[PDB]
RNA sequence: UGAGCCUUGAUGUGUAGGAUAGGUGGGAGGCUUUGAAGUGUGGACGCCAGUCUGCAUGGAGCCGACCUUGAAAUACCACC
RNA sequence: AAAAUGUUCUAA
RNA sequence: GCCCGGAUAGCUCAGGGUAGAGCAGGGGAUUGAAAAUCCCCGUGUCCUUGGUUCGAUUCCGAGUCCGGGCACCA
RNA sequence: GCGGGGUGGAGCAGCCUGGUAGCUCGUCGGGCUCAUAACCCGAAGGUCGUCGGUUCAAAUCCGGCCCCCGCAACCA
RNA sequence: CUUGAGUCUCGUAGAGGGGGGUAGAAUUCCAGGUGUAGCGGUGAAAUGCGUAGAGAUCUGGAGGAAUACCGGUGGCGAAGGCGGCCCCCUGGACGAAGACUGACGCUCAGGUGCGAAAGCGUGGGGAGCAAACAGGAUUAGAUACCCUGGUAGUCCACGCCGUAAACGAUGUCGACUUGGAGGUUGUGCCGGCGUGGCUUCCGGAGCUAACGCGUUAAGUCGACCGCCUGGGGAGUACGGCCGCAAGGUUAAAACUCAAAUGAAUUGACGGGGGCCCGCACAAGCGGUGGAGCAUGUGGUUUAAUUCGAUGCAACGCGA
């Protein structure tokens, strides 16, 4: 999420872009499903609900 | 001592606590300031207004330094996340560059196991 | 309540003043349902305070009342067992009521001989940010502002 | 990089007050266009009360003792 | 956040 | 016995020109109890005496007690 | 033969240092609960193994006895 | 004899397997720079790290393990399982045209092999994680959940073990029987028209106790195999075989009960989810619990202290 604000860039409008670039990125979402470990099984049966829950 | 006037703050926010350092483009700390100094502890130091202020009182740390061109790069997923740049702003840093250096593991280390609460 | 249809109750205003505001004073002071005493108490150590400060009648009175009204509340919040007191703004007609509450509450605690004595020493005192029902705007102010991170 | 020594430059705002004044002092006039009260810029310290300033512009003034301090103005000047 | 248990038969 | 340190609150510790920094205790507040945290309150010859200057714990003198090192220890 | 101990109903302090009997559990009374346990608020509960002596005063200090823990009991 | 089965020709996709090498991110440690008083953790704390300079930030180095994005009810494999990139060796699947052999097929007791994780032996390795273990909390207790650490183990080579909710709780092979919407792979003709393979969801007839299955059948049939005969005792004892061991496999009986069970229905309940309400909270005012007296009750007492009410919904109640 690096970005550099443009010239003469107002500062909370370039921090709204930087919220939409991590967003994007999906920094935070990695993170919270990197602070604990889940087991594959659990990965899998967590895919399959989410599966068919969408469809 | 010296002036600098190009710093960088590090933002280091975690669920527990908010770490402001305030430092040189070389890496170098010149001052920092904590959520859990600030005058806040427990339930408290969490709180995106604790990171606020430790962010305004790391500012008023690195006074006999340069101020002009402060730049944020703030790591963690913590809830003092944007309050640190909004108090930053507000203590008079023009912010050039704003990224996020979160350390992302590609695949790495085993995390710790869930808590069962 | 659930349904929230409360409205607002018109309270006749002082006879002597004309005042809806000391109206509410007179009948927060009332005890067991005599508004005749109450006046009584509230007219004589209105006159007091009139005497002994010199601004005058109604105006010494909001004097003093604006300096114990408060500014900011806090309400209680549990989370996870404990508590999270969280700081919340206070209405202009719900600060009034509390500081009179208040200013009240604090004539009944104090040792003077009567009671018109007490009230008028309290708002005397008020007006100078001395007594203790200032003393109770000051600490509701500092606890409210102590935890401040809550207030989202 | 300390320690010690010898010298320079100021430091040390109880309480009054014009005064970020410890003691002591030959003794109360030098300084000045050998560019001076008023200065913009830059630096040191500051419990920020008040001092020093490299130079510019500027032009030539600054003025000690006298009065409230326990003490007297760095106008010249000596030892801690 | 902590929050254990409910004598035997009968169920009117 | 000498040298090096001191004696400050219910308790631990600073500081010629002010008696203080914190911890206990009481209370208010939230809260089921305990909480953390928020706010209010005091707790003194600064060991005794003598000189000091516009006063003194602050510079010093004579002592008492409280801790270390060394020496005599026949 | 030597040492230690005996204190509310239980388990432990107070004994050195004579004048100041405490902690936890238990019990009682009231709370919470639909009740019981937990929890909360109050209270009672040991003149200190017994006897003797000193002392103004003894659980304490000193002797005798009783009970209980250890320790010792070796050379033939 | 060629239609079942197989061989050859070209091509396609794939985390299929074995071996070797390498890349980036990150976590740990080591050193060094800056810097100062907290970090860490929780519901709150504390243990634990820190003025011997932690945490934070930057630079260099070491080592181990796993491969973010791609990533997909996607793909491959008999199953277990398989996920960075590259190379070497190698198995299978599928398609389009043909040519070839000519029943060479299907199933399979015993037998043999493969077989997650944990575990075992020997030799390495050890970053992170983490049985056991220690400490701090929580609690009435807490041999737990939570926190701080942490050893086997997790990793590699070889050799054992041979079990899992090893599950699609659905043996393999073949034939037949309306459809819809996709996914992923080939393919012809001309952006469409067809055609095969594998796969996901819905659903018709039919089947089923029902739930549901439904061309990938739990429908209609055929071949062979394995298995069941009430619930406990018990997948246990004894014996046999296997194993270094843990144990695995084969596998009873006496005794005891009148049930055990599956699916679905109506309620009730949930420290399940919603949408509401009530002096139920919140906001307030006044009380009770303390005192004296009145009154009722329990208990006690007495010759009797009549009987009844005795959670809310008995206790100034019948009275
Ligand atoms: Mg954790
Ligand atoms: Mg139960
Ligand atoms: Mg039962
Ligand atoms: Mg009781
Ligand atoms: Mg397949
Ligand atoms: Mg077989
Ligand atoms: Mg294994
Ligand atoms: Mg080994
Ligand atoms: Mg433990
Ligand atoms: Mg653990
Ligand atoms: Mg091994
Ligand atoms: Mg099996
Ligand atoms: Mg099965
Ligand atoms: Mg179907
Ligand atoms: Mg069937
Ligand atoms: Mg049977
Ligand atoms: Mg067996
Ligand atoms: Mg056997
Ligand atoms: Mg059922
Ligand atoms: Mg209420
Ligand atoms: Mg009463
Ligand atoms: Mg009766
Ligand atoms: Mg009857």
């Amino acid at each position: 999420p690096v970005i550099k604000v443009r010239e003469n860039e107002p500062f909370d409008v370039a921090l709204r872009r930087f919220k939409r670039s991590c967003e994007k990125a999906g920094v935070l979402a990695e993170v919270r499903r990197r602070e604990f470990y889940e087991k594959p099984t659990t990965e899998r049966k967590r895919a399959k609900a989410s599966a068919v829950k969408r469809h | 001592r010296k002036q600098v006037s190009d710093g960088v703050a590090h933002i280091h926010a975690s669920f527990n606590n908010t770490i402001v350092t305030i430092t040189d483009r070389q890496g170098n700390a010149l001052g920092w300031a904590t959520a859990g100094g600030s005058g806040f502890r427990g339930s408290r130091k969490s709180t995106p207004f604790a990171a606020q202020v430790a962010a305004e009182r790391c500012a008023d740390a690195v006074k006999e330094y340069g101020i002009k061109n402060l730049e944020v790069m703030v790591k963690g997923p913590g809830p003092g996340r944007e309050s640190t740049i909004r108090a930053l702003n507000a203590a008079g840093f023009r912010i050039t560059n704003i990224t996020d250096v979160t350390p992302i593991p590609h695949x790495g280390c085993r995390p710790p196991k869930k808590r069962r609460v | 309540p659930r349904r929230r249809v409360i409205g607002q109750r018109k309270i006749l205003p002082d006879p002597k003043f004309g005042s809806e505001l000391l109206a509410k004073f007179v009948n927060i002071l009332m005890v067991d349902g005599k508004k005749s005493t109450a006046e009584s108490i509230v007219y004589s150590a209105l006159e007091t305070l009139a005497q002994r400060s010199g601004k005058s009648e109604l105006e010494a009175f909001e004097v003093a009342l604006e300096n114990v009204r408060p500014t900011v509340e806090v309400k209680s919040r549990r989370v996870g067992g404990s508590t999270y007191q969280v700081p919340v703004e206070v209405r202009p007609v719900r600060r009034n009521a509390l500081a009179m509450r208040w200013i009240v509450e604090a004539a009944r605690k104090r040792g003077d001989k009567s009671m018109a004595l007490r009230l008028a020493n309290e708002l005397s005192d008020a007006a100078e940010n001395k007594g203790t029902a200032v003393k109770k705007r000051e600490d509701v102010h500092r606890m409210a502002e102590a935890n401040k991170a809550f207030a989202h």
